[PDB]
RNA sequence: GUGAACAGCCUCUAGUUGAUAGAAUAAUGUAGAUAAGGGAAGUCGGCAAAAUAGAUCCGUAACUUCGGGAUAAGGAUUGGC
RNA sequence: GCAGUCAAGCGUUCAUAGCGACAUUGCUUUUUGAUUCUUCGAUGUCGGCUCUUCCUAUCAUACCGAAGCAGAAUUCGGUAAGCGUUGGAUUGUUCACCCACUAAUAGGGAACGUGAGCUGGGUUUAGACCGUCGUGAGACAGGUUAGUUUUACCCUACUGAUGAAUGUUACCGCAAUAGUAAUUGAACUUAGUACGAGAGGAACAGUUCAUUCGGAUAAUUGGUUUUUGCGGCUGUCUGAUCAGGCAUUGCCGCGAAGCUACCAUCCGCUGGAUUAUGGCUGAACGCCUCUAAGUCAGAAUCCAUGCUAGAACGCGGUGAUUUC
């Protein structure tokens, strides 16, 4: 999350810590986006870094174009999984872990995004809510 | 050495020692402060957690992502019966502290209260308050002096209220006795007030209002003997280590030769006295109203117990109080409320909530139906039935 | 505050109660527990299982008066 | 804006594939049919207009 | 009897019912287990655990001393009547 | 290893903003050396894991003073140890070095903290391969692979738990002393404002969230299943039926109640006195001066407020107080 995010991200339970593998989502040549990383995320030894909907994760991609091979990037958490929870009392998961990789300031590299996208991450990135079509 | 990778102890020191606490009543250590101008009145209340259950509401957060929108939290429930005043006390100031100077308690004595002032009642003469019943009989003259002694001297001034546990689905009988300070004008205005209700009758909407700050102080339930694990929030041991991993590796270090007080052991979990701040009132029910679930919304005719009771606990008759989030201490359990020692001006607090909708459906599973009513509306009849 | 109904069972979601689920073609489908929604994860079809709204209208059990006549006609002439 | 059509049931809204005939199209061509957004035939807060008609003149 | 079987599991014959007890069910254990989302980030190291598994059928790489590799791999099916 | 003094120099100019030669005076005991006082009727060394405490020569956080401080950024210093100081790749390693987050990823002590606490990967017995040396047995501060980590019931310490005697017994209380807790970040707004030629570019109030930490609670969601509670399944055994038995809880789906989770929800208070530092009045010293007398403002500090115990040899108020 963080820098060239406009509003605030509400506390949802984070699903997916470093190694997780996720879904690309977008169109990029990219398929998969293994994360690193979590920006914002804080120190307790021992605990590992995780990232829900809508967190912003440095990554790098183990298939796809082999020019988005062997390198690090920014990217964006746009789906669950982990059952996370929202103050209007629901409990919701989707059915896989995706992203989207951006730069750092939340923009993207793709065309547009495959697959429904979490609100809670759409109000977040003003250009997840471009490329985005069912939300939520 | 020195560590390795600093990292935050566990637990916390203000908590010591934990052991089980000395009463089921935790105790009020402290009192609002006093503005002797406003009305005299309670500064407190006896209770019965009944449980919790869900409430939802909309929200006034100027500001928030969820301003102007509905949201669902939970409440517990006090269940709070109006207490009865039996008793007055006045305190003093001594260079060595307070100290109690009189009480002066009332005529006629419920076996509520007179249960408590016993262990083997059944086999018992109950002889308890009849010499003292009497100092009425001629005239009043001693317990007029007494009042008249609080009065001359006494600092500060509590009331001996008691719950009425009989109107409580609780088994119990043997009623709770408690202090109360008394936070209203001139401690002279004060012993009046105190005098004037023995024998008589407090009720909760006196204290206490909808959408106000109060604190809850009770004793934590019970878990007994604690791995140090559990106890004190203590990482497990890795799988390969001989003699168990639920411990702490090092106990200690080497000098200063002992165990010390600040590292983790084994011991009892839980019991322990909790006075707990910042709690806000939902909703302020009365026992003499049909519908207390019902809202402005909602309207649906129903108290709110939940369906098949509250589990664990009863039925809730009379009148509760009931408060944002969850309360130290478990069901059926004495619990105190109390005025806060502070005016907040949280925003968070003078928020002035309005309840759309109580959840009336069963805690006995995964329940589905809030009125009896909306069962057989939905479902059909059934073998048994008309 | 809508109550909602089960995809699966077909019973009221009263708020907060039961769980959500966001499908990979951007369908949904709330179940008001756990029970449905094992269930519904197991591929189990709701018109063979006995206790459901779904099974229950197919098999036509105890509607009765919902076909019973109503009345509800005027007369007109202007 | 969407509207009603009698009998979907449903206090949604759901796509379907409409024809000549039916309400909520009037087709284009010679055996045209288009899929179209439609409200249910039960009411909910989500209307912004309800379309109602008398029977009985009350008092 | 099930089954490929002297396997496992249940039974007939025969033989046992021997191994201090009683009441509880704290921590810590030993032995038996499950756990959301993630999936070796743990650790000297996948240690431990888990996953696989029978049979019928389809399918089967490098390399080779042509005997192999090979149940390679990868797949489908399996009750009852 | 850390810190001074003199001030030739550097620093456009300019000794001391920041530095600093040649000399010189010191502190430290996480370097290493020097010694050989104590431990050879013995009981492992390395590292890690875990957990506590302490130190300050302070990385970050609070308040300051200085700048070759226009803003932003950054450096030097003062009060400061209240608080935090992480996640990974290769290595047995400490060390090292990269990847990455972070507010910051400071350095040290505690028998070079911590083996009846663990692990045993390295080292350092016996087996074995290679290189070098040796006629040889064998050797190597060379590379390799394999190689048993015992005892607590005692005392004390620590956590929790009873408890005789100060008439009995019961209820309600006070508070000595002890402990004490919260943390850090971003976004909006301020505001493209101050400043600046431009590039760039803040902050105090207000609001919305969030990290680390803590104490509860189970309405909801999830986990758990001997509720062997309901249904299903194989094998066998009761002639079949009905209903059941055995398979170290036979297996499977559901599964209430409890227990439980940043995997779940809730709550985490406000006063005073100070430090540094900037000031007022003001002499000493007819002037000047925050200082000498006196005095104002002030910090993640301190004492309280609050919170946890409640001295089983500190205590107040109150009830009832036995007859064969
Ligand atoms: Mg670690
Ligand atoms: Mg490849
Ligand atoms: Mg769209
Ligand atoms: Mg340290
Ligand atoms: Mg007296
Ligand atoms: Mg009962
Ligand atoms: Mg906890
Ligand atoms: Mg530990
Ligand atoms: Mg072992
Ligand atoms: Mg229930
Ligand atoms: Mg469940
Ligand atoms: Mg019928
Ligand atoms: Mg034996
Ligand atoms: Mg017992
Ligand atoms: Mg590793
Ligand atoms: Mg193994
Ligand atoms: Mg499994
Ligand atoms: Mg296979
Ligand atoms: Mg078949
Ligand atoms: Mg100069
Ligand atoms: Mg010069
Ligand atoms: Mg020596
Ligand atoms: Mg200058
Ligand atoms: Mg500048
Ligand atoms: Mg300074
Ligand atoms: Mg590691
Ligand atoms: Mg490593
Ligand atoms: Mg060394
Ligand atoms: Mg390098
Ligand atoms: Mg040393
Ligand atoms: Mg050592
Ligand atoms: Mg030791
Ligand atoms: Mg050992
Ligand atoms: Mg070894
Ligand atoms: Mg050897
Ligand atoms: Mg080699
Ligand atoms: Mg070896
Ligand atoms: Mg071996
Ligand atoms: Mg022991
Ligand atoms: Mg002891
Ligand atoms: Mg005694
Ligand atoms: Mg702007
Ligand atoms: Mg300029
Ligand atoms: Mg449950
Ligand atoms: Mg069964
Ligand atoms: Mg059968
Ligand atoms: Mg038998
Ligand atoms: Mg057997
Ligand atoms: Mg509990
Ligand atoms: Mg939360
Ligand atoms: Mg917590
Ligand atoms: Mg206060
Ligand atoms: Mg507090
Ligand atoms: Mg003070
Ligand atoms: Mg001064
Ligand atoms: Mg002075
Ligand atoms: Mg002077
Ligand atoms: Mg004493
Ligand atoms: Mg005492
Ligand atoms: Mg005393
Ligand atoms: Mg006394």
């Amino acid at each position: 999350s963080g820098n060239g995010a406009q509003g605030t991200k509400f506390r949802i339970s984070l699903g997916l810590p470093v190694g997780a593998i996720m879904n690309c989502a977008d169109n990029s040549g990219a398929r998969n986006l293994y994360i690193i990383a979590v920006k914002g995320s804080g120190s307790r030894l021992n605990r590992l870094p995780a990232a829900s909907l809508g967190d912003m994760v440095m990554a790098t991609v183990k298939k796809g174009k082999p020019e988005l091979r062997k390198k690090v990037m920014p990217a964006i958490v746009v789906r669950q999984a982990k059952s996370w929870r929202r103050r209007d009392g629901v409990f919701l998961y989707f059915e896989d872990n995706a992203g989207v990789i951006a730069n750092p300031k939340g923009e993207m590299k793709g065309s547009a995004i495959t697959g429904p996208v979490g609100k809670e991450c759409a109000d977040l990135w003003p250009r997840v809510a471009s490329n985005s079509g069912v939300v939520v | 050495s020195h560590r390795k990778y600093e990292a935050p102890r566990h637990g916390h020191l203000g908590f010591l020692p934990r052991k089980r606490a000395a009463s089921i009543r935790a105790r009020v250590k402290a009192f609002p402060k006093d503005d002797r101008s406003k009305p005299v009145a309670l500064t407190s209340f006896l209770g019965y957690k009944a449980g919790m259950t869900t409430i939802v509401r909309d929200l006034d957060r100027p500001g928030s992502k969820f301003h102007k929108r509905e949201v669902v939290e939970a409440v517990t429930v006090v269940d709070t019966p109006p207490v009865v005043v039996v008793g007055v006390v006045g305190y003093v100031e001594t260079p060595r502290g307070l100290r109690s100077l009189t009480t002066v308690w009332a005529e006629h004595l419920s076996d509520e209260v007179k249960r408590r002032f016993y262990k083997n009642w059944y086999k018992s003469k109950k002889k308890a308050f009849t010499k003292y019943s009497a100092k009425y009989a001629q005239d009043g003259a001693g317990i007029e002096r007494e009042l008249a002694r609080i009065k001359k001297y006494a600092s500060v001034v509590r009331v001996l209220v008691h719950t009425q546990i009989r109107k409580t689905p609780l088994a119990q009988k043997k009623a709770h006795l408690a202090e109360i300070q008394l936070n209203g004008g001139s401690i002279s205005e004060k012993v009046d007030w105190a005098r004037e209700h023995f024998e008589k009758t407090v009720a909760v909407d006196s204290v206490f209002e909808q959408n106000e700050m109060i604190d809850a102080i009770a004793v934590t339930k019970g878990h007994g003997f604690e791995g140090v694990t559990h106890r004190w929030g203590t990482k497990k041991l890795p799988r390969k280590t001989h003699r168990g991993l639920r411990k702490v590796a090092c106990i200690g270090a080497c000098h200063p030769a002992h165990v010390m007080w600040s590292v983790a052991r084994a011991g009892q979990r839980g019991y322990h006295s909790r006075t707990s701040i910042n709690h806000k009132i939902y909703r302020v029910g009365k026992g003499d109203d049909e519908a207390n679930g019902a809202t402005s919304f909602d309207r649906t005719k129903k108290t709110i117990t939940p369906m098949g009771g509250f589990v664990h606990y009863g039925e809730i008759k009379n009148d509760f109080i009931m408060v944002k989030g969850c309360i130290p201490g478990n069901r059926k359990r004495i619990v105190t409320l109390r005025k806060s020692l502070y005016t907040n001006t949280s925003r968070k607090a003078l928020e002035e909530v309005s309840l759309k909708w109580i959840d009336t459906a069963s805690k006995f599973g995964k329940g589905r139906f809030q009125t009896p009513a909306e069962k057989h509306a939905f479902m059909g009849t059934l073998k048994k039935d008309l | 505050m809508k109550v909602e109904i089960d995809s699966f069972s077909g019973a009221k979601i009263y708020p907060g109660r039961g769980t959500l689920f966001v499908r990979g073609d951007s369908k949904i489908f709330r179940f008001q527990n756990s029970k449905s929604a094992s269930l519904f994860k197991q591929r189990k079809n709701p018109r063979r299982i006995a206790w459901t709204v779904l099974f229950r209208k197919h098999h036509k059990k105890g509607i009765t008066e919902e076909v019973a006549k109503k009345r509800s006609r005027k007369t007109v002439k202007a | 804006g969407f509207p009603m059509k009698q009998g979907v049931l449903l206090p949604t809204r759901i796509k379907l594939l409409l024809t000549k005939n039916v309400s909520c199209y009037r087709p284009r061509r010679d055996g045209e049919r288009k899929r179209k957004s439609v409200r249910g035939a039960i009411v909910g807060p989500d209307l912004a207009v309800l379309a109602l008609v008398i029977v009985k003149k009350g008092e």
